[PDB]
Parts: C-alpha cells; sequence; structure tokens
RNA sequence: GGAAACUCAAAGAGUGCUAUCGGAGUGCGCGAGAGCAUUUCCG
C-alpha cells in the first residue's frame, strides 16, 4: 500500500517472478519487490547460504508464537484496519445468529 | 593420557584464537544469545506443543 | 615400411614444456608537483 | 607377506615418515 | 567455507578403502590430515601452480600405492568398488580446477594434457576435445598448441580431415608464423604419402598430385610476404622510393630464405614427383 | 618466588612454538636471506629446494656434507618438527645442528652457505634456541653484514648482553665492544669450550684462530695492570695454549 | 608400557605462510554443540527480525505517468523488461522497464 | 504435522552447520522453487 | 539471453562466455549497479573464454579503422567463427552483446545463427569490463593497455588527419 | 558404528505419509553423513595400556610419563 | 618536558583476496548427446 495510489485496478507478475507490476487510478505504473526482503544483486556463496539457512528456519518455525506476531503484523493503513475490524465483528455475529 | 578432549570444534572453541576472530565471535555470541527461560531440565522441549 | 618410419613428423615443443627442468640460485636482497622548501 | 621394498619407499613418501630421518639421526651423528 | 566441502566430498573412497582392509584408520587420518592442509593451502588466498603440482604428485603417489597395496594384500588387481577410479576422479578435479584458476602456463596444461592422454583408456577422446578446445580458445597466438594436438590428431587418432581443418583453423588464426605454415605442408605431405602407399598396398595385393603443397605454398609467400612486411613499418607506411625498394628486397631476402628451408625439408621428403 | 619470573621462565621454554598467527608471523619473518615482507610469504618447500642447491655446491666444493644431505637436509626433513618429539631426538638434534655449525664456520664468505644454513635458522629455529653455538661460531665474521643480519635476526643469550645495543642499528659492532665482550671470564670459559671442541673435531683453520689470537692478547692487554683479575685469567687462556699445542696444525 | 598424549603439533593449525588461511578443524558431536533447538530457535527470531528490517519492497514508479489513471496492463510473455500500459483517454504506451 | 508426534518427528534434527555436515547442510537447505535468476520463466509444454 | 559478450581491446579482441545473468528489470538499482563497480561480483558475473592479440602494429590500426567504420575483419570474423556456437534451429540462435549498433548489421550479415544486441544491459556489462580491464584478463597478454593504446590512438589520428609527414 | 553418539531421539493422509517418509529419510541420512566425519576428524586420543599384567597402570609416575611424553607437553 | 616502538594489550579508519557406476555397445534424441539404463565387450 502507498498514500499516493488509490483504487489499483491492474496487477501483474512480471515474467522474472520477482517484480509485481502495480497500476493504480492515480496515472502512475508503480512497482514492486514480490519477496519484500530478497534483494536482486547476485549474491556471494555464503550470503546465498545464510539467507536461504535462516529462510528456511522461519519456515520451520513459523508456528511459534512471538515469531508469528512478529511476522505477521504490518502498518495496514487506518481506513483497511477499521473497515476490516468491523467487518471481522458482523461475520463473528452472523456466525452467532447462524 | 585419556583426559583431554583431543578435536575441538572450531565454530566455537578455539585455542588458536587471534583478535579478529575473538571479536568476531564476541559479536556473533551476543547476537545469539539465548533468552533466559529457555533453559528447562530438557532443552529439546521448545519445539512442542503446549501440553 | 623404412621408408614410412623414415618421414618426418610434426614438430611441438609442447611436452618439452610439460617436462623440462631448471637450476637457478636466488641471490640476496620529492614528487612532481611539490615544490622545494625552503 | 611384508612390505615390498619400493612400497614402503612409498609409504615414506606418503605417510610422512620420519621414523627413518630419526634413526639415521641418533645413530649416525657422531662423526670422524 | 568450501575447503571443507571438497574434503567432506572426498570421504567416502577412504571409507570403503578402510572398509576393505588395504588401509586401517592410523595411516588413513595421515593421508586425510596431509591431504587437508594441501587442499587448505590448494584454496588459500594466492595460491600457486607449484603447490597444485605437488598436491598431483601426493595424489598420484598414494595411487600408486592404493595399487600396490592391492596387489599384495587382496591380490587383485581391480577391485570393483568406489576405491579405483576416485583418485583419478580427484586428479581430474585438481587439473581442471587449476586450468580456471591459473590458465597462462603452458607447463601446468601440458601436464594436464599429457595426463589425460595416458588416461585415453579409462575417459576416451571427449575429453580430450573438450580441454584442448578451451586451451585453443584461451591461447589463440601459441602455434605450438595446435601444432602439438594436430600431431595428436594425426598419430593418435589419425582423422585427416578433422587434422586439414585444425591446421586451416590455425592458419586462419596467425598467418604471420613460418613454422604453422612449413609444418602444414609437412603434413600435407605425411597425408600424400600416406595415400599413395594405400594405392600401392593395394597394387601390392593385387589429380593427386603435390598441388595442395603447391597451393598453400603460394599461400605461404604471398601472406608472408606480406605480414612480413606489416610486421615492419609499424604504423606509418613508410613513403620514400628507396627505403620502400630495399624493404622489398629484405622481405625478397627473408622470403627466399623460407623458400629454400622448404627445398631442404622437402628433399628431405622427396618420395614423390 | 616471583610469579612474573615463573611465567617468563615458561615464556623462554615455549618460544619456538606457534600459538596464533601473529606469533607464527613473527617467529617466521627472521630470516637470513630476505626481510619482513618476502620471508613472511615462505612456504618451507621453496626455501629447502634452493637450500638443497645451495648444499650440493657446498658439497661439490667441500666433500664432507653428503652426510647432511643423507640425514638433516632430507625431503622428510620439511615435514619434521622440532618440539613436537622427545628429549632425548631434541638433544640428538641439537648436537647434529652444532655439528653442522662447527663444520661450516669456515665458510661465510659464500652466497652457498649463506642460503644452504638460512634453511635450518627458518626450520629448525636455531635463531632462537641453539643461539649461542651459532654466536660463538660465526663470531670471527664481526664486520659482516652477514653477522649484522645474524645479530638482528636472533635474540641475545645472557653471556652476550654487551652486543645488545647493535640489534636494529646499521653500523657493525666495533673491536673494542668484542674486547668488552671478551673480557668478563664466564664467557671467556665458555669460548674455550667450544674452541677445543673445534680442536677435537679438527675444524680450527687460520681465520677464527686469528681472531681468536686477537682478542686474548688484547684480554691480556686490557689486564695489564691488573694482577687480580690476570691471576684468575692464567688457568683459562694457558689450559686451552696447551689443548691448542696438543693439536697439529701449524696455524693453531 | 605405553603411553601417548595429542600433538597440536602447530604447523597443522596455524599456517607456514601469512596470507594462506587457517584451518577450521572440525568435530560434529552433540556433545560439543550441546543447544540444538533452542540456538537454531534465536537464529530463527533473529530471521525474522532482520525481515522486517530489510522489508523494504517499493522499487520505483516508471516515467512520469499516464494521464488519468491505467485500466489495462499487458506484460509480454517472450522477452521480461518489456511492459504495455492502456489508460482511461485512449491512451497505449510500451514501456522498456530496464 | 496433524499431531504432536508428527510434529516432534518434523523439527526433531537440526539444519545448522553446527550440528550436520556441509554436504547434508547443502542439501537441507535450498528452496522448493529454485528459480533462474533473470530470464523468462516460460509454462511448461512437455507432454 | 546474453550469453555471449564480445569486448574489443588495444591489444587484442576478447570474448565472455556470460556465466550468469545479469538483473533485468532492477538495472536501475543501486544494490545492482555497484555490482559492476566492485571486483568481487564482476567475475561471478562475467569470465574470460577467449582473448586473440592481434600482434602487428599495422595489423592493430587496420583492426581499429574497420571497427571505428563499423565493419568486420579477419580477426574478429576469426575468433566469432572459432568461440561462437552453432545454435541450431530446434534450439535457438545465439546471442552476443557488442557494444555498438552499427556494427551489429555487419555480424548479421556474415554469421547468420547469431543475433547482435546492444540494449543497455550489453552497454553496462561492457562498461563493468572496461572498468576493470586487465585484472579480468588473468595473465593472457604480455604488455600492457595503455601505452598499446597511446601507439593505436597517435596512429589511428594520422591515418584519419592523413598528415603530411614529409 | 558411531551413531549413538550422533542420534537425536500408520496414517490416513496420503501426503503426510510421504512427507513424513522424507523427514525420517533425511533424518536417517543426515545423521548418517553426519557419523561419517571422525573419519575426517584430525588426530586421535590419547592411551596409557599396562600391555601385561604386572604393568598396572598406576605404578606410573610423573617422572616416567615425563620422560616418554612429548617436550611441547612435557613443558 | 622530547619521545627510541624493537615490551605488549584494547580498539578506529584506509588499502588489497576467492567459487558451487568408467569407456563403448544396445531401445534410444536432430555428421549428433547435454541424458534416460545395463547382462551386451566388459572392467
Amino acid at each position: 500500500h502507498t498514500k499516493r495510489m488509490q483504487h489499483v485496478f491492474q496487477v501483474k507478475y512480471s515474467m522474472d517472478s520477482k517484480y509485481i507490476i502495480s497500476g493504480s487510478d492515480d496515472g502512475n505504473v508503480r512497482l514492486w519487490r514480490s519477496k519484500a526482503w530478497e534483494r536482486s544483486n547476485v549474491k556471494t556463496t555464503r550470503e546465498k547460504n545464510k539467507l536461504e539457512y535462516d529462510e528456511k528456519l522461519k519456515e520451520r518455525f513459523r508456528h511459534m508464537p512471538e515469531i508469528k506476531r512478529i511476522s505477521r503484523h504490518r502498518h495496514v493503513p487506518q481506513v483497511i484496519k477499521k473497515a476490516q475490524e468491523i467487518k471481522n465483528i458482523e461475520l463473528s455475529s452472523i456466525k452467532r445468529r447462524e | 593420557p585419556g583426559a583431554g578432549e583431543a578435536n575441538y570444534d572450531a565454530l566455537e572453541l578455539n585455542p588458536f584464537e587471534t583478535k579478529k576472530q575473538r571479536q568476531e565471535q564476541e559479536v556473533r555470541t551476543l547476537l545469539n544469545k539465548l533468552p533466559a527461560d529457555t533453559i528447562t531440565l530438557d532443552p529439546n522441549s521448545i519445539g512442542s506443543v503446549d501440553k | 615400411e623404412t621408408n614410412l618410419k623414415k618421414l618426418p613428423k610434426l614438430e611441438t615443443g609442447f611436452d618439452a614444456l610439460a617436462n623440462k627442468k631448471k637450476k637457478k640460485n636466488v641471490l640476496p636482497s620529492n614528487d612532481w608537483f611539490t615544490l622545494p622548501k625552503p | 607377506p611384508p612390505p615390498d621394498e619400493e612400497e614402503q619407499l612409498l609409504a615414506k613418501f606418503v605417510f610422512g615418515d620420519t621414523t627413518d630421518l630419526q634413526e639415521n639421526l641418533a645413530k649416525f651423528n657422531a662423526d670422524f | 567455507s568450501k575447503t571443507r566441502y571438497y574434503l567432506e566430498q572426498c570421504i567416502p573412497e577412504m571409507d570403503d578403502l578402510v572398509e576393505k582392509g588395504l588401509f586401517t584408520k592410523n595411516e588413513v587420518s595421515l593421508i586425510m590430515k596431509k591431504r587437508t592442509d594441501f587442499e587448505h593451502r590448494l584454496n588459500s588466498r594466492g595460491s600457486s601452480i607449484n603447490d597444485y603440482i605437488k598436491y598431483i604428485n601426493y595424489e598420484s603417489n598414494v595411487n600408486k600405492l592404493r595399487a600396490k597395496r592391492c596387489k599384495r594384500i587382496l591380490q587383485v588387481k581391480k577391485t570393483n568398488s568406489l576405491s579405483d577410479w576416485s583418485i583419478q576422479q580427484r586428479i581430474g578435479f585438481i587439473y581442471q580446477r587449476g586450468t580456471n584458476k591459473f590458465p597462462q602456463d603452458l607447463k601446468f596444461w601440458a601436464m594436464y594434457l599429457n595426463y589425460m592422454k595416458a588416461r585415453g583408456n579409462q575417459t576416451s577422446y571427449k575429453k580430450i576435445h573438450n580441454i584442448y578446445n578451451q586451451l585453443l580458445k584461451l591461447h589463440p597466438t601459441n602455434v605450438d598448441i595446435w601444432i602439438s594436438c594436430a600431431k595428436y590428431e594425426y598419430e593418435v587418432h589419425a582423422n585427416f580431415k578433422s587434422c586439414r581443418n585444425i591446421f586451416q583453423n590455425g592458419l586462419r588464426f596467425n598467418p604471420d608464423v613460418p613454422k604453422l605454415w612449413y609444418e602444414y605442408v609437412k603434413f600435407e605431405l605425411n597425408f600424400i604419402t600416406k595415400l599413395i602407399n594405400r594405392r600401392k598396398v593395394m597394387g601390392l595385393i593385387n589429380a593427386l598430385r603435390g598441388d595442395i603443397a603447391l597451393t598453400i605454398f603460394d599461400v605461404c609467400m604471398k601472406t608472408l610476404g606480406k605480414h612480413y612486411i606489416n610486421k615492419h613499418k609499424g604504423y606509418y607506411a613508410i613513403s620514400d622510393s628507396k627505403m620502400n625498394i630495399e624493404l622489398n628486397k629484405e622481405t625478397l631476402n627473408y622470403l627466399f630464405s623460407e623458400s629454400l628451408r622448404y627445398i631442404k625439408l622437402f628433399d628431405e621428403f622427396l618420395d614423390l614427383e | 618466588s616471583s610469579l612474573s619470573d615463573q611465567l617468563a621462565q615458561v615464556a623462554s621454554n615455549n618460544a619456538t612454538v606457534a600459538l596464533d598467527r601473529k606469533r607464527r608471523q613473527k617467529l617466521h619473518s627472521a630470516s637470513l636471506i630476505y626481510n619482513s615482507k618476502t620471508a613472511a610469504t615462505q612456504d618451507y618447500d621453496f626455501i629447502f629446494e634452493n637450500a638443497s642447491k645451495a648444499l650440493e655446491e657446498l658439497s661439490q666444493i667441500e666433500p664432507k656434507f653428503a652426510i647432511f644431505s643423507r640425514t638433516l637436509f632430507s625431503e622428510s626433513s620439511i615435514s619434521l618438527d622440532r618440539n613436537v618429539q622427545t628429549k632425548e631426538e631434541i638433544k640428538d638434534l641439537d648436537n647434529a645442528i652444532n655439528a653442522y655449525l662447527l663444520l661450516a664456520s669456515s665458510k661465510w664468505y659464500l652466497a652457498p652457505t649463506l642460503h644452504a644454513t638460512e634453511w635450518l635458522v627458518r626450520r629448525f629455529q636455531i635463531h632462537v634456541k641453539n643461539t649461542e653455538m651459532l654466536l660463538l661460531s660465526t663470531l670471527n665474521y664481526y664486520q659482516t653484514p652477514v653477522f649484522k643480519r645474524i645479530l638482528s635476526i636472533i635474540k641475545l643469550p645472557p653471556l652476550f648482553n654487551c652486543l645488545s645495543n647493535f640489534v636494529r642499528s646499521e653500523k657493525p659492532p666495533t673491536a673494542l665492544t668484542m674486547i668488552k665482550l671478551f673480557n668478563d671470564m664466564d664467557f671467556l670459559k665458555l669460548y674455550t669450550s667450544y674452541l677445543d671442541q673445534c680442536i677435537k673435531h679438527n675444524a680450527t683453520y687460520t681465520n677464527q684462530l686469528l681472531f681468536t689470537t686477537c682478542c686474548f692478547i688484547n684480554v691480556v692487554a686490557f689486564n695489564s695492570n691488573n694482577d687480580e683479575k690476570l691471576n684468575q685469567l692464567v688457568p683459562i687462556l694457558l689450559e686451552i695454549s696447551a689443548k691448542l699445542l696438543a693439536s697439529k696444525s701449524k696455524d693453531c | 608400557m605405553k603411553i601417548k598424549t595429542i600433538k597440536r603439533s602447530a604447523d597443522d593449525y596455524v599456517p607456514v605462510k601469512s596470507t594462506q588461511e587457517s584451518q577450521m578443524p572440525r568435530n560434529l558431536n552433540p556433545e560439543l554443540h550441546p543447544f540444538e533447538r533452542a540456538r537454531e530457535y534465536t537464529k530463527a527470531l533473529n530471521a525474522t527480525k532482520l525481515e522486517r528490517m530489510f522489508a523494504k519492497p517499493f522499487v520505483g514508479q516508471l516515467g512520469y505517468g499516464h494521464r488519468d489513471g491505467v485500466y489495462a496492463i499487458a506484460k509480454n510473455y517472450g522477452s521480461l523488461n518489456k511492459l504495455a500500459t492502456g489508460s482511461a483517454d485512449g491512451v497505449i504506451k510500451y514501456w522498456n522497464m530496464s | 504435522f496433524e499431531n504432536r508426534e508428527q510434529y516432534e518427528r518434523s523439527l526433531r534434527m537440526p539444519i545448522g552447520q553446527e550440528w550436520t555436515s556441509r554436504a547434508s547442510h547443502q542439501e537441507l537447505i535450498k528452496p522448493r522453487i529454485m528459480t533462474k535468476p533473470g530470464q523468462v520463466i516460460d509454462p511448461l509444454k512437455a507432454p | 539471453p546474453i550469453e555471449y559478450l564480445l569486448f574489443e581491446e588495444p591489444t587484442g579482441y576478447a570474448v565472455f562466455k556470460v556465466k550468469l545473468q545479469q538483473d533485468d528489470i532492477g538495472s536501475r538499482l543501486k544494490e545492482v549497479q555497484e555490482q559492476i563497480n566492485d571486483f568481487g561480483a564482476f567475475t561471478k558475473l562475467i569470465e574470460l573464454v577467449s582473448f586473440a592479440p592481434f600482434k602487428g602494429a599495422a595489423e592493430a590500426l587496420e583492426n581499429a579503422n574497420d571497427i571505428s567504420e563499423g565493419l568486420v575483419s579477419e580477426s574478429l570474423k576469426a575468433i566469432l567463427d572459432l568461440n561462437l556456437p552453432k545454435a541450431s534451429s530446434k534450439k535457438k540462435n545465439i546471442t552476443l552483446a557488442i557494444s555498438d549498433k552499427n556494427l551489429g548489421p555487419s555480424i548479421k550479415e556474415e554469421f547468420p545463427y547469431v543475433d547482435c544486441i546492444s540494449n543497455e544491459l550489453a552497454q553496462d556489462l561492457i562498461r563493468g569490463v572496461r572498468l576493470h580491464g586487465e585484472k579480468l584478463f588473468k595473465g593472457l597478454q604480455s604488455g600492457d593497455l595503455e601505452r598499446a593504446q597511446l601507439g593505436l590512438g597517435h596512429a589511428y589520428s594520422r591515418a584519419k588527419v592523413k598528415f603530411s609527414v614529409q | 558404528e558411531n551413531q549413538n553418539k550422533f542420534e537425536r531421539s500408520q496414517t490416513k493422509d496420503k501426503k503426510l505419509r510421504a512427507g513424513l517418509k522424507k523427514i525420517d529419510e533425511q533424518y536417517k541420512k543426515a545423521v548418517s553423513s553426519a557419523a561419517a566425519t571422525d573419519y575426517l576428524l584430525p588426530e586421535s586420543n590419547g592411551y596409557l595400556e599396562p600391555e601385561n599384567e604386572l604393568e598396572k597402570t598406576f605404578k606410573v609416575q610423573q617422572s616416567e610419563i615425563k620422560s616418554s611424553v612429548d617436550v611441547s607437553t612435557a613443558n
């Protein structure tokens, strides 16, 4: 998300499978890294070993509660957070009536 | 004759240190400081489900 | 047969580079832009 | 079967056998 | 590290080398610590081809000792296990790594080529073609490369089409040495003499004149003249009448000094028209 | 007593071992030919092979070195370590180095002898632990760059302690400080034991005999007006005048 | 009587020259590597914290954008860095994203 | 992992180089989708 | 698809196999375009696979004149005929990252199975090999580049001016 | 032969059966290829053996063991 | 107060240094293998 994009209407992966091309309604065609932390330079072999090793560690331990509550949260914008919160309480209410 | 381990493992203990690798082991172990709660009777017991 | 074995073949130096030898012994052991100090 | 002569020469090369050097030194060292 | 990776890859040969009783644990740990030090010296920061050479010497001598203890202890030649081809596989890896990390020393290139020509009975001429083609790519100028493995392709496999192909490729690559032209004429005459001897063997059991050698002689003469002139007069075409005429006399002298050498080591060849 | 003293004892007892890379380069950059920046990259086989060439030149000018090319300059001697063996073997290798040094004390005007003995300086650490045989075997060439190099490489044993203001100083030491070194009799007994070991091995030659004679006459000249010191100094010079007269060469 | 004692020997551990790399001798014993699970857990937690530190996804715009918001984006399929964007006031553009 | 026995048997073995060998460590880490670094990924069309 | 690169140098012609590829989409980023500057990552990206030096001085001047007008010559055509593989029509045709669009059609005319390319990827890859210079060539030469290029520059300038040396 | 030192101490879903076979196979392979490292372990341990019956192992003192021990360890 | 740095320690910057079953045959793929795999010569 960004403050300067409104109403994203067309998103496409690139053929490199690392870069998503998003196009807003403001006029811009922004780009994003899919993996928001993997950089794009060719890395040395010990660095690639370190990255794949600790990524495999995160994948193996993703159910632990404190690294789940660190890996999960974002800065979701306040509009989306409040509206998803009221949608969640509506869905819980309709599940109770069901 | 038999009362010493012969073959140390150089990633943790090292009787042939330098200043550079001594400071490197300092910064790595300070980065991998295990938190104080994680010492039970059996330290293989931090991966399970909670009873 | 002795004609074919008295014919000259090609002449390289490659295997001589593979198996030559050596013998040597080793013997023992301001600027343009600065101005003169007054 | 015993160790062959050339086989034990290769053994002195490969294993880094200095027992011949120690025996030769401690045997001969004082002379003339 | 990667030295740990190479050392850990060389463990199953010592595993079956102790599993069959021809090497006990003490001396196999001795050769493994010696190979550990040799391999760290190989993968240091700024190693040397002398280190590659003596590590290769260590592996060839432990292979000779392994064959000797195999013919002494087990009294069989080939143990049909991992223990036989492993040392030659490692020597192939070390020669490939040395030719990657140090490509300007023809002594080491030639030691690799002689080792592979010796082990052609176990690993055939495709590896010879591969490492010789990458040697030709990394050193096109040095004519002894073309001459050496043209001699190989003519005296070990005798494939005349590929022999003439690589002579013509090298002669295109540097048509300003006399030696490559002259030894191409020598190979061409060797081929025509072997063909006429095949015809005489046909007549024994009961067209193709030297025009090949004469055409390549003519192109030798004009091309070596032109490139000797361009070896002189370095950057600027020298423009005065007597100097141009005297350098034409100089290149006539050098060109005829080559042609008389042609006559000499053709009169040694003759057996023909 | 002093724990600092009991630790300096084990420091001088384990100076000939490398326990980190800084002490290894400090114990390896001590070399007789090259300087620090080149000698700190010399693998052992390099200096061994040029020293084997040096020993072969020295052998084909002097016929008593094929025994050393068999024993101590062997191919396995580049992997023989000094302080991993037993003390009987270290004593045997100790008098092997002593035999080599007082054999090749008369050849130090030659680049083959220098490059030959550089190998066991570099490998067998005779620039630290077999120090005094090196010093008072090459003491006679005291006006020489090879002796200035030896004195800059080595650390000084406590007998030679009046040379210590000539380390890292490009003036070679003087005749007067050589006489001040020969003056005190507890150096003089050691030098005479060296001299009669050299006599009984029969390697006495006309340079070090000249140097020993000039040092003894200047020591006697220094104690010319010291009756007590001369009375104490007679049974050293006279006793080895005797066991120098028991030799055969006209020089000695 | 036969005795022996381990020999460090100071040559196969610290180097002979200066420039070559010192040995890292190795013993894979779970005796000498005591805390397996807690140490790889803390490496996973540092992995999650460092992923949040390097969570920088945005890479760029392209051009000054279109006039009035895009409504169609077409990646190509042979080549990688070519991407067409069509936008509202009848304007199609063919970007080289390199 | 549907119960505690399969979950414990999953995480029973560590992967860092302090507890496993070099070749087994470089096998235990690699992504499930090892992609080529800088060129087009085509849809598969094999049979 | 950049897998072979051609560089021209005042001692000889070089041809480099491209081992792995550059990031095409992010090729304006700081963390990519500093990798061209540093050396420890460029030799991860480009290795030397052929270097044929023209040895005649006048033949060097002639190669420089034929490149400077954008035309193939004997040594260039020779090393491309040697190094460039015949990519058979089942797979593809081979690609070659050359430095200029004036040279492009004159190698496409002579070799059909090659396909020249100079986008900004070939531009900054050739820029990287020009920056690192001698340290790529790992000793396959006898003579540095700057004195040779001084002589070649003076000769090319006089051959363009046709300066009367009388 | 050494795997006790390196050891670390029926379903319905088919993909989970295959995943369990993969993870315990990877466990067995990593334990074996970790146990095959002590071939590459740098040196062997030390021992004093009786080698007789009268030569007991505790009628040996510092004088004889320091005599027949290395110089570096004796120092 | 000047500092010999050659006693050693803790640190800070600048510079340079590396890569990721065996030959054929045999059913074989478009002068041709980069592989699928053996009872065929086998080793």
